């Protein structure tokens, strides 16, 4: 019921996330922005989890084929319905054909689509989310192409404030913390990180300044989560994110907060990152404050 | 001895001193049991002697999950065997890895397939093991197809999805490690058993 014209480069189906399989090596995947997708679910009604299509860089035209009600967040892409400019976080309604034709964004780059019903796809183990390395989720397990169509869902316009992105991100110290000089420790949180052209849905990779380690002692291999900063013997910060590995054994100089994971995938590829120093009690405070947000969210 | 980090503000590490050790595994692999079937604990990831159990709780469970590891860690309360094709396509460097541990393609094939390996942990890629402890003689220097057997040094395991590996393949395997619509999705679980069984 939802037919595509152009997909554009990186565009997916992303659900609320594949849990309890991080023991057998399966990432939970899902919207890197997920602040952005529990919004567009919510405006539509769906549960807050529900599959959306996660757009990478807008240039993105889909034609409707079932009336209903539709909505967009993340980064804003000039989203043009057929003859009138519609804008982002707004439960906006859809007749049947009817094109909605994103742009490249000047601000931000992932950008999320969601309808009322959701997107109707098989739920493998438990979750939509589309797994780019393992082959599985979404549509067969691979990106959007021109010429595909998405099955909606049975379903069963009030306008939501979204969420504002920046480049600093709290990030909390350590395990690994104390085996950096004072200059590597300083540079993390004073020293900007500019983004590679590597990064992508796995893990980012961060330029800036060479972070020597003291201790040249092997690490044996530790369960990860995204949002932990690893720094191999190059000396360059990677980032992970919702795709990453599992299992490392690299050294992890931080551990960016949940409440700010958010920022990270608005991030354009030359644009730097600022690491803000953060506590335990905020760093919970701020996780509650953005899951006490979803609720004020819920009673509209 | 152990220690208890706090890694970020949703999980904690729970460690062991780096000479690794086979008892220390088996207490992870029980208390791995333990913590997944309770409502606060969304995963339980073991790694080499140490395991991350991540929090659905964690403002309230955060300091106590430095007092309540440690202690549930003082306490400390299956057989699968795997058909290999070693060789001819399956294994290009089976005769490569017999020149360098210096015994035949039949000798390398006969005591890799003797010791039966235990599964430490899973990570990497979906059902992917991390078979410890491979014949000290059978040690060897670094898209490879889903099911390959091969050697990486002092590692040995199966290569359940197409991915670029660096290890030597000395075989490859029919049997599916990780399939998504089986009705047990992934074949192997920490502290299993893993025998791998020769075929040609």
């Amino acid at each position: 019921m939802l037919k595509i014209i152009r997909a554009g480069m990186y565009t997916t189906v992303q659900d609320g996330g594949r849990h309890g399989f991080r023991q057998s090596g399966i990432s939970h995947c899902g919207a890197l922005d997920m602040p952005a997708l529990r919004i567009a679910n919510l405006l539509v009604g769906n549960d807050a989890n529900a599959p959306a299509l996660e757009i990478t860089l807008g240039q993105l035209t889909v034609e409707f084929e079932t009336d209903g009600w539709f909505a967009l967040t993340g980064a804003g892409c000039e989203a043009r319905l057929d003859d009138n400019a519609v804008w982002t976080g707004w439960r906006l309604p859809m007749k049947a054909g009817q094109r909605l034709t994103l742009k490249r964004p000047q601000h931000g780059m992932r950008s999320y689509l969601a309808v009322a019903g959701g997107i109707d796809v098989p739920p493998v183990m438990g979750s939509c989310s589309t797994d780019l390395k393992v082959g599985i989720g979404g549509l067969e397990g691979r990106l959007l192409k021109d010429g595909d169509r998405l099955p909606i869902g049975k379903s069963k316009a009030q306008g939501v404030k979204q969420l504002l992105w920046g480049n600093r991100i709290r990030a909390l110290p350590g395990p690994e913390y104390h085996e950096f000089d004072r200059a590597s420790q300083d540079a993390f949180w004073r020293s900007p990180w500019q983004l590679s052209s590597q990064s992508n849905r796995m893990g980012y990779r961060l330029q800036g300044q060479i972070l020597k380690r003291t201790t040249d002692r092997e690490l044996l291999s530790h369960g990860l989560l995204p949002g932990v900063v690893q720094v191999p013997h190059n000396g360059q910060p990677i980032v992970l994110m919702n795709d990453a590995q599992t299992t490392g054994g690299y050294p992890r100089i931080a551990c960016i907060i949940e409440a700010d994971m958010y920022h990270l995938a608005q991030i354009p590829l030359g644009q730097p990152i600022h690491f803000v120093q953060c506590s335990l009690e905020e760093a919970l405070k701020a996780r509650q404050d953005q899951q006490r947000y979803f609720e004020q969210l819920a009673w509209r | 001895r152990a220690r208890c980090y706090l890694i970020g503000e949703t999980a904690v590490v729970l460690e062991l001193e780096p000479p690794v050790t086979l008892a220390s595994q088996k207490r992870i692999w029980r208390l791995a049991q333990r913590l997944v079937d309770m409502p606060n604990v969304v995963e339980a990831i073991p790694g080499m002697n140490n395991i991350t159990v991540i929090l659905r709780n964690p403002e309230s469970l955060a300091l106590d999950a430095i007092e309540r590891l440690q202690r549930w860690w003082e306490e400390s309360e299956r057989f699968i065997e795997i058909p290999v094709v070693y060789g001819g396509a399956g294994g290009p460097d089976l005769a490569v890895v017999a020149a360098h541990c210096g015994l035949s393609e039949k000798q390398v094939v006969e005591l890799h397939s003797s010791v039966e390996y235990v599964v430490w942990f899973l990570g990497f890629q979906p059902g992917f093991p991390y078979l410890g402890s491979l014949p000290e003689q059978l040690h060897t220097p670094r898209l490879v197809p889903a099911g390959s057997v091969g050697i990486g040094g002092p590692q040995t395991g199966v290569y359940p999805l197409a991915t670029p590996g660096g290890w030597q393949l000395i075989g490859h395997t029919s049997l599916s490690l990780f399939d998504p619509a089986r009705d047990e999705p992934i074949l192997l679980r920490p502290g299993d058993s893993v025998r791998f069984v020769p075929q040609k």
